[PDB]
RNA sequence: AUUAAACCUUGUACCUUUUGCAUAAUGAACUAACUAGAAAACUUCUAACUAAAAGAAUUACAGCUAGAAACCCCGAAACCAAAC
């Protein structure tokens, strides 16, 4: 193979931005806070997922019950079909 | 709004005599006049502890760490961490405050 | 990211051999081996 | 006068209390005005830098999430390419999270690294002073600022705070080991400690719960 | 190998023994970051070990520049001009003291 | 957990003896447990290594 | 393209031995060159040679009428070694 | 090795496969890129707390909690549904 015959321009990154300086704040809310809220309370994201942790079987089919009926005719076939796969991989071999 | 005063050295050498401040200071903090058994007073009295610490550190310039307050009990420990040398200088400014031979160069690009 | 370093490292061994064995590194690498 | 604290549990009789400098923001020059006790539970603990690792690589790693997704072969129109999003979330036990935030505490009051205050409460909201004022107690380049409660905070702190960014102004609640470790110094009121020091110390005679305390 | 590779003869710089020995190593130049792991060695080897080298060996001229620096290095010169270097990363004193004494024989 | 009730009488009739006081004056001290209790616990490890740990 | 810098980096490495190796460089005096100094060398000098060496004598033996020139001519803009040579 | 490129001396291509053997047998014009190991039921190890341990649903006469620790790729003849 031929590698690049130019320099890429320099780079400088700020490490103590807000989102780095204050990455991890509020972790110890419960234990701060009475444990009136769990720390699994602040995760963001897909819904089928949030707090929750499975193998890939698992997570397909969470995802399948949670948006299941919000998901494109087209998209929850071949889900349909992916879980076929992934349950006979897992559960056969 | 407020200037800051200018930064201090955290570099405090003993005393040559340093009972004798150390004494005079024990006699200012509340007329002791030095009693018999001084080293072994007991600092445990916030106030005395206070006064006497404070008045201590601004004379002789040494301050107790956070870490060790807990263990300054005792004058006797007082004493003996005053009379411990603290120095500022770095290695490399020792060694250039050492007679460098004339086969032997030091830069400090930093 | 160094596969080509590892080509050269062959290749160096393997600058004095004649033929395409000097420009093979499939061959190269044997040569050097047995040269060794 | 000097502001004598003790502490509000029972110190156990076979361990000495904890001492520290107390300190005031109001003026450069006052950096001990007071001597405060610190519960030997909480602030003598062992260093146990593995919790404080274990609790680090958690908080890194909790809210880690991998949105990266390609195609295999079946999906063209990668035999191990990453697939969809993916999560890596776990919990540790409140018990391990409280015993590496009492080991943090320890290491910065030993490595002389916390500074524990009265108040928060500064004389200017100018972001100048409190660098000043750290230079001054030659304090680290990076220093953590932590009050009771997010609401009661002083403003003329946040201004300070607000506009420095190696300056972070934090609540009690929001204490954490990244922060702590990111920055040099801490610097804690005094009633924060007091806060600190319940939950912490709550931790005693740790019924285990068949539901939420609350 | 061999036939892929040079030789020589034995042979003496100037014959430098018949009437006195004289030391071919002429000078060393050594690079060190104040903030580097890598340097630390080196760096321990300064405070104690340097001063007894160069107290042994005057006749070699030692360049100590501690600068901003990826990796510590060490350079040494003969008089015939073979220059050689050698990289002193993450190594410790003892093993420094040991390289030192061998460049200088 | 309620802190264990003073009694006009030790050993307790169960046979629990609050530490003794004064506590010695040796260089090693063992606390307690939070149940009051002595920090010794009999464990087997392997199927086959008896073991007792003091905490 | 292959992404990173040290590749990158690392192919200028791989070109300039290429270019040193076609165009050697033309010589230059060591001292010029830099880590060069004159006192420090002639003491290294006398001591590795076990001999002792007038300091103001030896560098006036080293020095060259064609060396004075060209410090005459950048002053326009001293002890020749002859009676040293002769002896 | 050598003063010397060739001469003198030594030496039955490589992978896979047969068997720990090929003068068997397969596969390779060469260059660049691309091209195949994935799961925790139990155990050991690493720690927290302990007759208790887990932040609800779990186990216990030293147990309990947490972490780490695992098992590929390509390739048929076929078979069926719905269009054309």
């Amino acid at each position: 193979a031929f590698v690049r015959l130019t320099l890429p321009p320099p780079k400088v990154v700020d490490r103590w931005n807000e989102k780095r300086a204050l990455f991890g704040v509020y972790d110890n809310i419960g234990i701060l806070g009475n444990f009136e809220k769990h720390p699994k309370e602040l995760i963001k994201g897909p819904v089928w997922l949030r707090g929750w942790r499975g193998n890939e079987l698992q997570r397909c089919v969470r995802k399948k019950k949670f948006v299941g009926n919000r998901m494109f005719i087209e998209d929850l076939h071949n889900l349909n079909k992916r879980i076929s796969y992934l349950y006979k991989h897992f559960n056969r071999h | 709004v407020l200037v800051c005063p200018p930064l201090r050295s955290r570099a405090y050498t003993p005393p040559s005599d340093l009972q004798s401040r150390l004494e005079s200071h024990i006699k200012e903090v509340l007329g002791s006049s030095l009693p018999n058994n001084w080293q072994d007073i007991s600092l445990d009295d916030g106030h005395m502890k206070f006064r006497l610490l404070a008045g201590l550190a601004d004379g002789l310039g040494h301050a107790v760490p956070n870490s060790r307050l807990h263990q300054m009990c005792r004058v006797r420990d007082v004493l003996d961490f005053y009379n411990v040398p603290v120095q500022d200088k770095s290695k490399f400014d020792e060694l250039v405050a050492s007679n460098l031979p004339p086969n032997l160069k030091i830069s400090w690009s930093y | 990211t160094d596969r080509y370093w590892r080509v050269q490292e062959v290749l160096k061994h393997a600058q004095h051999f004649r033929g395409r064995k000097n420009r093979c590194y499939r061959l190269a690498v044997r040569a050097v081996t047995r040269a060794f | 006068d000097p502001v004598l604290r003790k502490c509000e549990l029972r110190i156990p009789v076979h361990r000495r209390p904890v001492q520290a400098w107390v300190e005031s923001l109001r003026g450069f020059e006052q950096e001990r005005i007071g001597l405060a006790e610190l519960h030997p539970d909480v602030f003598a603990t062992a260093p146990r830098l593995d919790i404080v690792h274990q609790v680090a690589i958690w908080q890194r790693n909790f809210r880690r999430i991998s949105y990266a997704n390609t195609k295999t072969r079946a999906e063209v129109s990668v035999a191990h390419g990453p697939r969809g999003p993916t999560s890596y979330y776990y919990m540790l036990p409140m018990k391990v999270r409280a015993l590496g935030l009492k080991v943090a505490l320890t290491v910065k009051l030993m490595q002389d690294d916390l500074h524990i205050v009265d108040s928060l409460e500064l004389p200017t909201a100018d972001p100048q002073y409190l660098t000043e004022l750290a230079q001054y107690r030659h304090w680290g380049s990076s220093v953590l600022l932590v009050d009771l409660t997010h609401e009661e905070m002083p403003k003329n702190v946040v201004a300070a705070t607000s506009g420095l960014n190696s300056f972070n102004l934090i609540p009690a609640v929001g204490l954490n080991v990244y922060s702590m470790l990111k920055h040099q110094t801490l610097v804690l009121t005094l009633p924060s400690v007091a806060f600190l020091e319940d939950k912490l110390l709550w931790q005693d005679s740790r019924y285990t719960p068949l539901y939420p305390f609350r | 190998t061999g036939r892929g590779t040079s030789s020589r003869f034995l042979t003496s710089v100037l014959h430098n023994g018949l009437g006195r020995y004289v030391q071919q190593l002429q000078r060393l130049s050594l690079s060190l970051s104040r903030d580097a792991p890598s340097s630390r060695g080196a760096r321990e080897f300064v405070e104690r070990e340097v001063t007894d080298f160069a107290r042994r060996n005057p006749g070699v001229v030692v360049y100590v520049n501690p600068r901003p620096c990826a990796m510590p290095r060490i350079v040494a010169e003969y008089l015939n001009g073979a220059v050689r270097e050698e990289n002193v990363n993450s190594k410790s004193v003892e093993e420094i003291k040991s390289l030192v004494q061998k460049l200088a024989d | 957990i309620p802190e264990p009730p003073k009694h006009k009488h030790y050993p307790t009739p169960s046979g629990w003896q609050p530490p003794r006081d004064p506590l010695p004056s040796l260089p090693y001290f063992v606390r307690r447990s939070r149940m009051h209790n002595i920090p010794v616990y009999k464990e087997i490890t392997h199927g086959n290594r008896q073991m007792t740990l003091i905490r | 393209v292959k992404k990173g810098f040290r590749a990158a980096f690392r192919f200028q490495k791989e070109l300039e031995r290429w270019r040193l190796l076609r165009c050697p460089p033309p010589p230059v005096r060591r001292s010029e060159k830099p880590n060069w100094d004159y006192h420090a060398e002639v003491q290294a000098f006398g001591s590795r040679l076990q001999e002792t060496f007038s300091l103001d004598l030896l560098k006036t033996a080293f020095i060259n009428s064609c060396y004075i020139k060209s410090e005459e001519a950048k002053r326009q803009s001293l002890k020749d070694n002859q009676e040293l040579f002769e002896q």
